[PDB]
């Protein structure tokens, strides 16, 4: 009765399991229920239950590179609530405009909207605490540090988010329904993610600062090190740049 | 008053712009699926 | 065209506090950059670009690793600003 | 009534593969040549089945990735248009973007078919380019702006300090999500698995190959035509040595 | 006149490339079905 694709599939491919394997079958045989409709089923059924563990990995994964890069626990902690906190917003936000039928969902545009969420998040709360962090290293005391971050940091997390909810919102045009539903529902959770990342990061970085050593910097030889690196690369640009186009060569071949 | 006005704004009503968030985030989460 | 040799280690000394960290109270004219100020050679290129970005000192690269002290890199700039 | 009759048509081999597609076409072909000149001539003829959607998709998804690759690379060149006020600056990047998209998805394609003997799944390229350019847009952004506000003393010193200073920040948030991303590894999904590495391989030779030195070396070489709509000096107005202490 | 519209070249350009891309866009969403 269903549609490939919808649930009403996955509703009938289930009962007709039901059904078939409800009576037991003479001895010596066995009954099956196959075809592309029963495949994606249990695809549809087995990537939730992989995904379960996809979520504890992947978070098991973020601690350790935050304790990497961050070579402490506090700022880790308060930057895995930035990005909790954002990823929560968006989630409901758009749980909400889809569950009140005012934007079409999927459960495809959501498995990729917690991804895009995440990365976005991520890459918005380490620019605002390395950019303060940068200013701290520098001299400058905790207010001026944190209006340089501002200065330095808002317009283009706003800008790049605003690029990325347009980009994914161009995906509405497209034909196949894989892509065209991922347009309204990614877009309105990139606007979400930046809304969080441009006033609640800058608020919690602006609350926690205030207490102790809290957001004070650990790597600042790290600056040292990729000041190198931009000076081989204005002294010999011509060789870098001959040596990263060979390599990029590799993959384009 | 030196500063840029959004900024500021942000930095004076930190708390407040915090704990909203959060009950956004709990209502959006605790009223729908 | 007669930069002073305490001039030109005052220029040099805030660029190489920006470079490396070493407050200008130790940028003396004997120091080694390798041995005294541990100042490897990527480094010393930031310091030559810097150099000429700010005052206009070009130092080549051949040139550039036979400044073993602070005083070379003085007395190189002085005779590159006599003529 | 009478009016239809319908065929059932079994392939050799797998019917999802890039042979069975192909087929379609031809056992349309084949039925409209059966008819030619026959009283059924004229007669509308529908196939449907799963190597046929499978064809459908095929087809629909190259125009998909064509019209979200247009959409995207426009909407990136008008916001590094618009923040660096520089036509080729925001050329360059658009460039970079796609030179480093296309070296990604070579080196998935290297690892997982040639490799490993995995083709790609179908939807890999899509959910790859996706996360590819929104990450890519953030990172350039970032690092362009600080470029721009910091070439004022010089392009070279400008280009040292934003290296030193958002250079360092890039490569975190791309080390991050890079290692995140290659966490789908573990997936029984080979889908999961191969989008997961896909991106993951991508952001590694993204973040520590093109944005790392590529796009700094363009900046360099380029020296004021970086900036072209934009008079630019290579460096200021030398300073006379100053007074000690 | 070269003085006011080397002024506004940003968003002159900026609405070309929209123009382009929204027309082939429009067009590539045309070719799938037929
Ligand atoms: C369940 C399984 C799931 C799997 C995943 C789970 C795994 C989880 C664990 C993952 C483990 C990884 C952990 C990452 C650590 C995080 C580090 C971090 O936060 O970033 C900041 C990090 C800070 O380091 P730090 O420890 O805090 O200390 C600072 C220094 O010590 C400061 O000391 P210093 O001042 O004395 O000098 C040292 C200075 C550096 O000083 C210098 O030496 C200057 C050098 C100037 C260069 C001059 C020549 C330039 C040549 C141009 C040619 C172009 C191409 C060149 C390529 C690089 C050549 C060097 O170091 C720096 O600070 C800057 C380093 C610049 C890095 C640029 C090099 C990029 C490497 C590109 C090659 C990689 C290939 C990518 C393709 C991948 C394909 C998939 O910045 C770095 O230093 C970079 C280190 C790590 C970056 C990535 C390198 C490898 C990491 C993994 C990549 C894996 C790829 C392997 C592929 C194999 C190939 C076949
Ligand atoms: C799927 C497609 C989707 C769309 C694709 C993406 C769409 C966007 C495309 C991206 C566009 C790139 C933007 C480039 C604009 C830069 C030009 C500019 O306005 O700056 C002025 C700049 C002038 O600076 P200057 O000459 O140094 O001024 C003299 C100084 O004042 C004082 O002189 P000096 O004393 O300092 O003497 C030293 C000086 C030399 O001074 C000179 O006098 C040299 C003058 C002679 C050079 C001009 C001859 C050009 C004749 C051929 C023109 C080719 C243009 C191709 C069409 C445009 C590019 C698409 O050294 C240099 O600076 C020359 C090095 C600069 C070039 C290095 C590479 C930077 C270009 C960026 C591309 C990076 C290459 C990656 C390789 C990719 C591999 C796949 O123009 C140049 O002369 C540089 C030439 C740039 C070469 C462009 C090659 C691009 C290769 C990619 C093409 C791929 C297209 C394929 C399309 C699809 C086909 C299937
Ligand atoms: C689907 C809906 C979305 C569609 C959107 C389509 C695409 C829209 C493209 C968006 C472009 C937005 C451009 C804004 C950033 C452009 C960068 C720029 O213009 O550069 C200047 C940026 O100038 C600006 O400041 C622009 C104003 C941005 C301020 C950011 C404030 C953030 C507001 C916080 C609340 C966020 C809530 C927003 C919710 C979306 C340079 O300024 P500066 O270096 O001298 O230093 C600036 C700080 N002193
Ligand atoms: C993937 C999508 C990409 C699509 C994008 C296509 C890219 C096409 C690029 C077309 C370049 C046109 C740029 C227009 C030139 C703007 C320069 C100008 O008119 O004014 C400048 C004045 O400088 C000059 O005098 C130069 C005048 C010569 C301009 C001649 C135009 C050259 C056209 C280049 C052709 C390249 C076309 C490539 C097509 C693939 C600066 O004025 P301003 O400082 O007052 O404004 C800056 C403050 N916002
Ligand atoms: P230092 O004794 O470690 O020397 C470092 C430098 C990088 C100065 C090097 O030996 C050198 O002088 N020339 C090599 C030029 C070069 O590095 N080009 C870029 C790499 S492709």
């Amino acid at each position: 009765a269903g549609n490939q694709g919808e649930s009403l599939a996955n509703e009938s491919v289930e009962a007709v399991k039901t059904i078939v394997e409800r009576l037991a079958p003479p001895p010596g045989v066995k009954v099956y229920v196959t075809g592309s409709a029963a495949l994606v089923a249990d695809q549809q059924q087995a990537g939730d239950r992989s995904l379960q563990v996809i979520e504890a990995v992947t978070f098991t994964v973020i601690i350790v590179m935050l304790l990497l890069v961050y070579r402490s626990i506090i700022t880790s902690a308060i930057m895995l609530t930035m990005v909790v906190l954002g990823l929560l917003a968006t989630r409901g936000g758009v749980a909400f405009l889809g569950f009140h039928r005012i934007i079409g969902l999927s459960t495809f545009a959501t498995n990729l909207l917690v991804v895009l969420a995440i990365a976005a998040a991520t890459d918005y709360a380490i620019f605002l605490i390395g950019r303060y962090q940068e200013a701290r290293g520098l001299g400058q005391d905790r207010e001026s540090a944190y209006y340089t971050m501002f200065g330095g940091t808002a317009h283009v997390v706003l800008g790049s988010g605003l690029t990325i909810a347009g980009a994914t919102f161009c995906l509405s045009f497209t034909r196949l329904p894989y892509f065209q539903t991922l347009g309204v529902p990614l877009a309105i959770g990139m606007v979400i993610v930046v809304a969080a990342a441009l006033t609640l990061g800058p608020a919690i970085i602006a609350v926690t600062s205030r207490f102790g050593k809290l957001l004070e910097p650990k790597r600042m030889a790290r600056v040292r090190g990729w000041r190198k690196v931009g000076a081989a690369i204005v002294r010999w640009p011509g060789p870098i740049l001959v040596g990263a186009v060979a390599l990029a060569l590799v993959g384009l071949l | 008053a030196a500063r840029p006005f959004i900024p500021r704004m942000i930095r004076t009503f930190a708390v407040p712009i915090i704990l909203g968030w959060l009950v956004t985030i709990a209502v959006l989460n605790v009223t729908v699926p | 065209m007669a930069a002073t040799q305490e001039e030109i280690i005052a220029g040099l000394a805030e660029i190489i506090e920006e470079v490396t960290g070493i407050e200008p109270s130790e940028v003396t004219p004997e120091k080694s950059f390798v041995d005294d100020l541990d100042i490897d050679s990527l480094s010393m290129v930031e310091i030559a670009v810097q150099t000429e970005d700010k005052y206009g000192v070009k130092i080549p690269d051949e040139d550039l690793a036979g400044l073993r002290t602070v005083g070379d890199v003085v007395a190189y700039i002085q005779k590159l600003e006599e003529e | 009534d009478g009016h239809a009759v319908r065929f059932i048509i079994s392939h050799e081999g797998d019917p999802m593969s890039q042979a069975g597609i192909a087929r379609i076409a031809k056992i349309k072909t084949a039925a409209k040549e059966a008819i030619k000149g026959t009283p059924l001539e004229g007669s509308a003829i529908y196939l449907g089945g799963t190597a046929a959607m499978f064809k459908d998709l095929s087809d629909g998804n190259t125009y998909d990735l064509m019209i979200a690759g247009i959409s995207a690379l426009c909407l990136i060149f008008i916001i590094m248009l618009i923040t660096t006020r520089s036509v080729v600056a925001a050329a360059v990047i658009v460039g970079t973007v796609v030179l480093s998209l296309g070296a990604s998805f070579g080196l998935s394609v290297l690892i997982w078919q040639h490799i490993l003997g995995i083709e790609l799944h179908w939807l890999v390229l899509a959910m790859a380019v996706i996360i590819l350019l929104a990450v890519g847009a953030d990172y350039n952004l970032l690092l362009v702006a600080r470029l721009k506000e910091e070439i004022h003393a010089g392009i070279n010193t400008g280009i040292i300090r934003a290296m030193g200073g958002s250079g360092s920040v890039v490569t975190a948030a791309g080390l991050v999500f890079a290692f995140t991303m290659m966490s789908f590894a573990v997936s029984e999904l080979t889908v999961m698995a191969q989008v997961g590495t896909t991106i993951g391989m991508g952001l590694l030779f993204d973040t520590l190959i093109v944005r790392s030195f590529m796009t700094p070396s363009i900046a360099a070489l380029l020296g004021k035509w970086f900036w072209w709509p934009q008079v630019v000096r290579q460096r200021p107005i030398p300073q006379p040595w100053p007074s000690p202490a | 006149m070269i003085g006011t519209l080397k002024r506004a070249w940003i968003p002159l350009l900026i609405l070309v490339v929209v123009a382009i891309a929204g027309f082939t866009v429009q067009r590539i969403r045309t070719f799938f079905g037929s």
